[PDB]
């Protein structure tokens, strides 16, 4: 990809007491304006492992096409095996680095969450074919914004239950709708447990705007 | 003779022996009979125990070529495998052009038009199995098509390909398909395969069943221990 | 598929190769060509086969093919195997003419085309040529050059040589009637039309049924003429003059 | 009638594979024996005529430094292989910067040995010995015309291979020494062949763990032979 | 447009001993001005004798690893042997010049144990030219390191100063020491230092932190 | 018999007969044992020789960390399999970062060996793999046959006079999934004692042993530690 | 592309297709090389030409270089393209390492050529047998032979062609270190063999010599009827 | 970096610096500029550091093969012909090589000049490297043919020397090679800071 | 440019029974001439000739790439060539190469064989055939030239005032251009006889 026309923004992402979640909002901008306003972000891949992405959009339905036939032709095999999110992460990141070596990547920015075998798990993966593992992540101007609130709690607090994991998101997200040109006020939080992959509705945030009075 | 060595020489009364050579290696194969019910496809396979040594669950003659469609074989078996391997990729390039799940009536057409493919030439063999196609569509409801080796294609309300064929067929007609849904079906399945195939040839057997329709939510899967124990309790009443 | 293979390449028990034999059992029947020269220019002599009273009797030759703008050929065997060769050796000589800027000596030309007729014995699984051919021509190293082609792929210089039906007989009175370097091209064109007068068991010598071309050399010209029909028959009865007198005188 | 050259037989080998282990039963006896020592090993050359120059032919040739070689049966199609396993042995000097053992040479060239076929067309007649010393001390392999290596201790090659063996087993023992391993080798020569033993109809070359892969001349050859 | 290429920073370090070797690095990943992770080490153990260190870009660096872990099983598999240490240096030397004109931004040193259970440290080029040597730096700090160790390690412009060889215990501190200065002045010098030490016996590890700037 | 030249041509009966006599090939080389337990996966071979200066031939081979096979047949197609058995191994570990499990590695081969089955001059593969292995799921013995059909099975014996070490397996495969290594081996010691004449059975330089374990990579003992596991066997009984 | 083996082995072990070449071999005209310390003589017999016409054009003995001469028997089709093959290699041997051509180099590449066309697909092999005679670099005479299945052989002299060892085992009981004193001296050593073969009355003879230093001169029978003349006469005095 | 080599009546000698910049920070002082090819053959490192080190271990597998092949070993006129063929198919890709080959042959000694542009020229006396100018002033004076080989050496000693002095980009050590009859023997490895009070007083 | 690196002219003017053709004879390489006998006109067979004009490297290659094309056609057909003919192999010739061209701009003279009639066209550089009545020009001094034939052409004139309007023609052009020069090769045909004249130019 040259040039990504139709771009989404930044996905956050936090481990916390079994389990991973991950939210991103809902709006697939295009250059300045906003025109697609209902789309997903977030692929529920099959049962212990969950991805969404930045970045070029067209891309990203490329790769929910190919990882979507990589899941249904395993599980017909009936081996009693299925692919662990590091084997996908291992596999993803391949996929990228093989690409931009013949000079034609794909313009993503892509963060795997998954729980299996007790222990979570969280992965990112970049354009260029860098990737790591963390106990927070987050793309875009999330990088700059969130990821300083998701790093001053882990380092207080390393370990986090999930109503304090889903608290701390919804701020995140709150702050990335006031600093951000390209976010919108309607998202979806998906989460990962021992009980499977879960993706919640169109939520939204509130807003304060006690300070336009302050001349 | 010299008339029946390869694919591409027609017989001096216009036939193919090769052809009909490979559909007698199809009835040295077992049995692999499938009827459809009102509302899904019920396919059933016994399974010969060779020897002690193998394990229960080696060898399956019964596949899984797509999330919605079944396969059962009977034939050479690296033959069998080697066409649900094609099938299974040939499904995979439906939904990547198209969008949505194959129908059977396209997809028993492709497979159809590849093993005719190798009736034609002297470089390749005719292929050595039949095999039925089974699914279920909310859209379509459930489908049955069989294939054999020479490449022709048909729809069914009941199949059987095997040893005893026509032995198997015979009873299949004193059901009533149209009618029954996929529960009591599995019962009638097994009961037909059990009065077949004699204590005098083989010792003993095993008992391996497959099962789709929208009780099982459209997927195509196996079906569970307890069902075929009832299956497998309705066996020793054929005595009476 | 080995069933059908019929292995034209391989050689026989005995040493020899049964392939190329057939072809010059059968390049032995199917015309009469020939050729002579001992000084300022060199001719070919051919015998027409197919002298059905209906035919056109154009394209300016039957077995003579202008190869190059200074040498021609006569060929002799399978006609349609023929039309392959002519026109492949045809843009030898260009591609020759494209990389040094001179026509082509006649020696190297045969050369060439007897590496292609080689192959086809050798490797392919392929059925070769049965075609033999004539070669006469003009360069600056040599002058005037005659060399004969066999199916095999091996050529020769010659001095005149006849490949026809009975061209065992034609050649035992080549070397019967000669000289070396002496025969103009008047006495070479007498003793032409005694060799065919010979060979040919059509008697009397059908002017149509003969055919002759010369190459003489002009200046910068090299001309290749094909002598018309009114010509052929005044050097027929020449032959005829002579023979009645010295019959009757001995 | 004409079968292809890959079919099996009834009792399940193969046809060609085992009409080229037939052939090698007409080629040059060679005899190499393998000593704690080192490895030495010896051939015949088969003169035919007495205007023949003797030193043009050669059985034993080098692959690399430390590897001698000994071939039997035809000749002329086993430079092909001689020349694939000198190519190997550099390459594996030039990425890795060390020498390649003796044992990775001859599964090098085993490999090659059966992929003919009619597609990309026999196999090859020959049988060869392997004498090298690498870090594992002095070794002796023995490949087939069917690509199937074993390492040996005392192997006799050629048309007198099986009447050699047997009276091979009698006299070797672990503990040789070189300089009688060689004394030994000239006496089972020395019974097989057809003409008598010289300096010329024989030759032989020794691989030392000290010095590298040296082959004797006809100068330091002919002291073995009168002190036989 | 697209640039093929970023810098992610990273500091390595090698010490060859007379029977031991020492490879040291940070563990920081970060490009741009941001911190990605703070662990990532470069510590990465080929065999039991042989530990490789790989800085630059990062994406280079996780396929180039797993390039070369693929190669030693295609020589035991083909050798029934374990690859020594200057057989791993003169193979990667032919990978990095494999993609001579399109090539890898990685610097390596590889640090290991000879035949002679001796210390051994080769440093590579992004091209693949390569030497023996005692000690190197390689990274983004590398300039601030080199110095040092000339006067330490090499006893370099020093009058009347003895020769003493480098015992274990000494040559431990004088690599803990010597990234402190180097995390005071570099801004991508990490925050943990992983350690790695090659003996006779086996690889310790060891993790000793540093300050988080 | 003029069906009975070519891999593309049917008997009239429908048996093709150059995969019937790729079996004879098999038939051929000398016996090998696999079994398992619970938790374990032991195969155990016989090796041969030709004179007795001659070194043995070995058939036990390390595919992977957790993977092992053993050959009977001719050992160039062995070592053809066995260089496509490596890798696709390690591009499986090279792209997914993982043990490419066992039953998901025997298909490939048996769309591999199946190909050269029904084209138009290509013999097919006369090989014994007798495969070795750990899923997540446990050990697994696999064999496989020239016909491209593969099986799954927890005891099995291919080679020379295999049939008398099966008629062994089957009366004493009650024990096998409850001992531990030490009388796993020895029950498998116990049926190459079986295919063997009634003189020289297992003088330490003729057979081999290998096991991957639950905690055990795959190992593979030869001549001087197998010495360990071979004490302990009773005399043959006469 | 036609893929068919040609050459496959027999059921006691031989090749049917090169021990078909050799026959072919057999039944060419003979060629006879000796060697000398400085000239070597070499020369083709049974000329068997017509005498009324050309033979500039019919001559069996050419050169590769300025220092190698190389003579063959056997079918002549198949023989001149092996020479148009190695008139390359070796001019493509000097765009490499700059010394002429050795002549044991071009017997590698002759040797080479044939052997691995008897292993490929769709090829009958060589028919031809040759004699490579070249003077290499620090003056060192010597020849090679080279049979259809590619094994160069060196000698010090060779005769092959149709009757061959009705002169190879007459050259042994003629080959002594004397007969090499002189160069004319050789070349009644060749004269001997050739009569001692197929005709040979001096018009079907042709020889040419080397004197280390030029390149290939053939007599014209002048020569020839003098050597001749003085090979009979000292068997006419001497029996 | 500078190289240098002449011939004379007792074979060849060459010398080298040791130092290798990477722009103005050094990377090491230790680089050994001529690498052994063979016992018999010596090459230089002038350009590309990697350049000059991969296609002369390329040209030392090539004459191993030719040794094996034709049971002599290879000319050095044979040698540099080859390295220069195996570069030009890379030209205008940015090979960096500047190299020499040294050796004695069956006609003598053997010098040449192998460049990565495709120059392939013999002569008596070369200098190679980025202070090459500085090496040349001093060698053309004390240069004879019929030199000593105790003179040989201290005139290429010294000429190292002087071109370290005033070249930012060379230095480290001199070594010293001398390829004679049999082959190669290495002579020296001087520091510069040893010869600079040897040559001062 | 790249017309302007070595120069050249050439001149075609019809009659009225015949028709004649003028070329310089410079060749040079931007300021500098080699030498003054450079051929540019070629012979195509009698009584019908081609003029090639642009680099210089291309005017040799395409009269030896056509002379290739033109005997093989001559002997694969037992007659002479026609000038409409050739007119269609030539610009089959240039459009091959589309992207690759040839730098020159062909003319074409000559009389048809069996009724001797004149024809004169030009072709650009990538195979646009122009028939005209009058006159075509090509080369570097291109509106020199028309500046001269638009001024002295007559419909029918013999062969002595064809002479000596194209000879008016092309010296008072090529003297006024600085790249073309050095001699003015004129060859007028006829059904009859052919003419090869070398006029008295300026050698400056």
């Amino acid at each position: 990809t040259q040039n990504p026309m139709v771009t989404g923004t930044s996905v956050l992402g936090v481990k916390f007491e079994g389990g991973v979640v991950i939210a991103a909002d809902m709006l697939g901008s295009y250059g300045s304006l906003a025109r697609f306003r209902n789309i997903s972000r977030i692929m529920r891949v099959n049962n212990s492992t969950m991805l969404g992405a930045s970045g070029d959009y067209a891309d990203f339905q490329y790769l929910k096409q190919v990882l979507g036939q990589m899941v249904i032709d395993e599980e017909l095999l009936g081996d009693g095996h299925s692919y662990s999110p590091r084997a996908i992460h291992s596999w993803l990141t391949r996929a990228m680095y093989s690409r931009r070596s013949k000079m034609n990547p794909l313009w993503n920015t892509m963060v795997i969450g998954g729980y299996a075998d007790g222990e979570s798990f969280l992965g990112y993966v970049d354009m260029l074919g860098v990737a790591y593992e963390a106990p927070s992540l987050a793309t875009g101007y999330g990088a700059y914004l969130a990821q300083p609130l998701l790093r001053e709690v882990l380092e207080k607090q390393p370990v986090l239950s999930q109503t304090e994991a889903r608290d701390l998101v919804e701020r995140c997200m709150r702050v990335l709708y006031y600093r951000d040109a390209r976010s919108y006020n309607r998202f979806q939080i998906a989460t990962v447990t021992e009980k499977g992959v879960e993706i919640e509705g169109p939520l939204s945030t509130e807003t304060n705007w006690d300070i336009a009075h302050m001349i | 003779t010299g008339y029946d060595l390869s694919a591409s020489t027609f017989s001096p009364d216009g036939r193919v022996f090769q052809v009909e050579y490979a559909m007698k290696a199809v009835e040295n194969s077992s049995t692999a009979i499938g009827i459809r019910c009102k509302d899904g496809v019920v396919f059933g396979v016994e399974k010969l125990v060779l020897s002690k040594l193998y394990e229960e669950g080696s060898n399956k003659r019964l596949f899984n070529v797509d999330r919605h469609v079944g396969m059962a074989v009977a034939g050479l078996l690296a033959d069998a495998r080697s066409l649900a391997d094609i099938a299974r990729e040939e499904a995979s390039n439906f939904r990547s052009n198209f969008g949505y799940n194959i129908p059977l009536k396209h997809l028993a057409d492709r497979v159809a038009m590849y093993v005719h493919a190798y009736t034609l030439y002297s470089a390749v063999r005719p292929f050595g199995c039949s095999f039925m196609l089974g699914s279920y569509s909310v859209n379509d409801g459930a489908q049955l098509y069989m294939i054999d080796p020479s490449g022709v294609s048909y729809g069914y309300w009941g199949c059987a390909i095997g040893k005893a064929r026509q032995a198997a067929k015979t009873e299949i007609e004193k059901l009533q398909m149209k009618e029954m849904t996929c529960r009591d079906i599995v019962k009638e399945v097994a009961k037909i395969i059990y009065i077949v195939h004699d204590e005098v040839k083989d010792k003993a057997f095993e008992l391996e069943l497959s099962w789709v329709g929208e009780l099982t939510n459209g997927r195509h899967e196996i079906v569970p221990k307890d069902i075929r124990e009832e299956a497998e309790k309705y066996a020793k009443e054929s005595l009476k | 598929s080995r069933r059908y293979d019929s292995r034209t390449t391989i050689f026989s028990p005995e040493g020899r190769l049964y392939q190329v034999e057939y072809a010059m059992e059968a390049i032995g029947h199917a015309g009469t060509c020939l050729g002579i020269l001992a000084n300022d220019g060199v001719l070919l002599a051919a015998e027409r086969r197919n002298i059905h009273k209906l035919l056109d009797e154009v394209f300016f030759s039957e077995k003579i093919y202008k190869l190059n703008e200074d040498m021609a050929c006569s060929v002799a065997g399978i006609t349609s195997d023929a039309n392959v060769l002519t026109n492949e050796l045809r843009l030898i000589a260009q591609r020759y003419l494209l990389q040094y800027q001179e026509p082509i000596p006649c020696e190297q030309l045969v050369t060439a085309l007897c590496d292609i007729k080689q192959a086809y014995t050798q490797f392919g699984g392929k059925r070769p040529f049965g075609v033999s051919l004539l070669y006469i021509g003009w360069d600056k190293h040599y002058g005037f050059q005659l060399y004969q082609s066999d199916p095999s792929g091996n050529y020769g210089g010659w001095k005149a040589t006849c490949i026809g039906n009975n061209s065992a007989a034609a050649v035992s009175m080549l070397k019967q009637d000669y000289k070396e370097g002496e025969m103009t091209l008047k006495s070479a064109l007498a003793l032409a039309i005694k060799v065919l007068n010979k060979t040919m068991d059509v008697s009397k010598l059908s002017a149509e049924k003969v055919e002759i071309a010369t190459l003489t050399r002009e200046n910068g010209k090299t001309v290749i003429r094909v002598l018309k029909q009114k010509e052929v028959e005044q050097l027929i009865k020449k032959h005829e003059e002579e023979e009645a007198k010295a019959e009757r005188e001995k | 009638y004409d079968r292809g050259v890959n079919t099996f037989s009834p009792e399940g080998r193969l046809f060609q594979v085992e009409y080229a282990i037939e052939a090698i039963k007409l080629g040059s006896t060679a005899i190499g024996i393998q000593t704690s020592e080192g490895v030495c090993l010896a051939v015949e050359k088969r003169i035919t005529s007495p205007l023949m120059e003797p030193s043009s032919i050669e059985k034993i040739v080098e692959i690399d430094a430390h590897i001698g070689c000994a071939m039997s049966g035809l000749i002329a199609d086993a430079k092909t292989l001689i020349d694939k396993a000198r190519v190997e042995t550099q390459n594996h000097w030039f990425t890795y910067n060390e020498t390649m053992t003796v044992e990775s040479v001859t599964q090098a060239v085993s490999n090659l040995a059966l992929q003919f076929g009619e597609e990309d067309s026999r196999p090859f007649g020959v049988a060869l010995l392997f004498g090298g010393v690498d870090e594992k001390g002095p070794q002796l392999f023995h490949m087939d015309p069917s690509g199937t290596f074993v390492q040996c201790d005392a192997r006799a090659i050629g048309s007198a291979s099986e009447g050699a063996q047997s009276s091979l087993q009698e006299v070797y023992h672990k503990s040789m020494t070189l300089k009688e391993a060689i004394k030994s080798s000239l006496i089972i020569l020395k019974q097989v062949m057809e003409e008598k033993l010289n300096a010329t109809n024989i030759e032989l070359a020794t691989v030392q763990p000290g010095q590298n892969f040296h082959m004797f001349t006809k100068e330091e050859l002919e002291e073995v032979i009168k002190d036989i | 447009r697209f640039s093929p290429y970023v810098f992610n920073g990273g500091t390595i370090l090698a010490i060859a001993g007379e029977d031991f070797a020492i490879v040291a690095s940070d563990t920081r990943l970060s490009e741009g001005f941001s911190i990605h992770t703070r662990d990532s080490p470069k510590c990465y153990k080929l065999t039991d004798k042989t530990v490789i260190g790989c800085s630059g870009f990062h994406g280079d660096c996780l396929t180039l690893t797993k390039i070369i872990e693929a190669r030693l099983k295609m020589y035991k598999h083909s050798n029934n042997k374990a690859m020594t240490t200057g057989a791993i240096a003169a193979m990667l030397s032919t990978i990095l010049y494999s993609r001579r004109f399109f090539p890898y931004y990685v610097y390596n040193i590889i640090g290991g144990l000879d035949e002679e259970g001796k210390g051994a440290v080769y440093s590579f080029d992004p091209v693949g030219s390569y030497q023996r040597d005692s000690f190197k730096a390689g990274g983004s700090a590398s300039a601030m390191l080199q110095p040092l160790l000339d006067n330490q390690v090499g006893f370099k412009n020093m009058q009347n100063v003895e020769h003493v060889p480098l015992s274990l215990d000494r040559a431990m501190r004088l690599v803990k020491d010597v990234f402190i200065s180097a995390a005071e002045r570099d801004v991508y010098t990490g925050d943990a230092l992983r350690i790695c030490i090659v003996t006779k016996e086996g690889i310790r590890e060891e993790t000793v932190s540093l300050r988080k700037d | 018999n003029q069906y009975d030249n070519d891999v593309t041509v049917w008997s009239p009966q429908g048996r093709i007969h150059q995969i019937e006599y790729a079996m004879e090939a098999v038939k051929q080389g000398s016996a090998t044992v696999g079994l398992k337990s619970k938790t374990h996966a032991v195969l155990v071979a016989l090796k041969r020789a030709q004179s007795e200066l001659a070194a043995h031939q070995k058939k036990i081979l390390h595919v992977d960390n957790h993977i092992g096979i053993s050959i009977a047949g001719l050992t160039a197609d062995a070592r053809l399999l066995c260089n496509f058995m490596r890798q696709e191994c390690l591009d499986s570990r090279f792209v997914f970062d993982r043990p490419l499990p066992v039953s998901r590695l025997v298909s490939l081969i048996g769309s591999k060996t199946q190909i050269p089955t029904q084209r138009y001059g290509r013999r097919p593969y006369g090989v014994g793999l007798l495969i070795a292995g750990y899923d997540d799921m446990g050990p697994h013995i696999f064999q496989t046959c020239p016909s491209a059909n593969y099986f799954d099975c927890r005891a099995m014996s291919i080679g020379a006079r295999s049939q008398s070490a099966r008629t062994y397996l089957e009366r004493h495969m009650s024990e096998f999934m409850e001992c531990n290594l030490n009388e796993l081996v020895k029950h498998g010691l116990r049926a190459l004692r079986e295919t063997l004449p009634a003189e020289q059975d297992l003088t330490t330089k003729n057979v081999s042993i290998g096991i991957v374990g639950k905690d055990l990579e795959f190992t593979i003992y030869d001549d001087d530690d197998v010495s360990p596991f071979l004490e302990g066997l009773e005399e043959r009984p006469q | 592309s036609y893929d068919r083996a040609i050459t496959v082995f027999s059921p006691d072990g031989h090749l049917f297709q090169v021990e078909y070449a050799q026959e072919a071999v057999k039944k060419g005209s003979t060629a006879v090389g000796v060697r000398g310390r400085d000239i070597v003589v070499l020369g083709v017999e049974k000329k068997s030409v017509a005498k009324l016409q050309d033979e500039r054009t019919v001559r069996k003995i050419c050169a590769l270089d300025d220092n190698v001469c190389m003579a063959f028997a056997g079918l002549t089709a198949d023989a001149r393209i092996v020479i148009n093959r190695a008139r390359v290699e070796c001019q493509s041997h000097r765009l490499t390492v700059e010394d002429p051509v050795t002549v044991e180099y071009i017997t590698r590449y002759i040797a080479s050529l044939k052997q691995r066309y008897t292993q490929s697909n769709g090829r009958r092999p060589f028919g031809i047998s040759a004699l490579i005679v070249g003077f290499d670099f620090d003056g060192t005479p010597r020849l090679y032979q080279t049979d259809p299945s590619g094994t160069y052989h060196a000698w010090k002299a060779n005769a092959i062609g149709r009757g061959a060892k009705s002169v190879r085992e007459f050259l042994e009981k003629n080959y002594t270190d004397e007969a090499i004193e002189t160069d004319d001296l050789t070349i009644k050593l060749v004269i001997k063999a050739l009569l001692e073969v197929v005709q040979s009355g001096g018009k079907n003879i042709e020889l040419a010599v080397m004197r280390r230093d030029q390149s290939l001169k053939i007599l014209n029978p002048e020569e020839i009827e003098k050597y001749v003349a003085e090979i009979e006469k000292e068997k006419e005095e001497n029996e | 970096t500078t190289t240098l080599a002449f011939k004379f009546r007792h074979g060849v000698i060459v010398a080298a610096d040791s130092r290798a910049t990477a722009g103005a920070y050094i990377a090491s002082q230790t680089v050994k500029k001529v690498i052994e090819i063979n016992p018999y053959l010596l090459g230089t490192m002038a350009g590309g550091a990697a350049d000059c080190s991969f296609w002369e271990r390329l040209l030392a597998r090539q004459c191993r093969i030719y040794e094996l092949r034709n049971k002599e070993r290879i000319s050095v006129a044979a040698a540099s012909k080859l390295l220069a063929n195996m570069v030009y198919q890379y030209k205008g890709m940015g090979l960096s090589m500047g190299t020499m080959i040294c050796g004695w042959d069956k006609r003598g000694p053997g010098l040449y000049y192998v460049d990565s542009e495709g120059n392939r020229i013999s002569g008596a006396t070369f200098s190679v490297g980025s202070g090459s100018v500085y090496a040349y002033g001093v060698m053309d004076r004390g240069y004879s043919y019929d030199l000593e080989v105790e003179q040989a050496y201290d005139l290429a000693r010294r000429a190292i020397y002087q071109a370290t002095y005033r070249d930012a980009y060379s230095g480290g050590a001199v070594n010293l090679y001398h390829v004679r009859e049999d082959g190669w023997i290495r002579v020296s490895s001087d520091n510069v800071a040893d010869l600079h009070e040897k040559y001062s007083g | 440019s790249i017309m302007s690196y070595n120069g050249g002219a050439v001149m075609a003017m019809k009659g009225k029974n015949c028709v004649a053709i003028a070329a310089d004879r410079r060749f040079g390489i931007q300021a500098q001439m080699v030498t003054t006998d450079f051929q540019k006109i070629f012979p195509m067979g009698d009584r019908l000739y081609i003029g090639l004009a642009g680099l210089a490297t291309d005017v040799q290659t395409v009269a030896q790439r056509l002379k290739f094309r033109l005997n093989l056609y001559e002997l694969k057909e037992g007659r002479q060539i026609k000038p409409y003919t050739l007119m269609s192999m030539v610009a089959n010739l240039l459009y091959e190469k589309r992207f690759g061209p040839y730098y020159t701009e062909p003319v074409i003279a000559g009389l048809d064989p069996k009724t001797f009639k004149p024809f004169i066209c030009s072709l650009d550089l990538i195979g646009c055939p122009m028939v005209t009545d009058d006159f075509v020009v090509s080369g570097t001094c291109a509106e020199q030239m028309y500046g001269m034939c638009e001024s002295l052409w007559e419909p029918n004139m013999d062969p002595d005032h064809l002479f000596e309007t194209i000879s008016q023609a092309m010296l008072n052009a090529v003297d006024r251009d600085a790249v073309s020069g050095m001699g003015v090769i004129v060859h007028i045909i006829e059904k009859d006889k052919i003419t090869t004249r070398t006029l008295k130019a300026r050698m400056d």
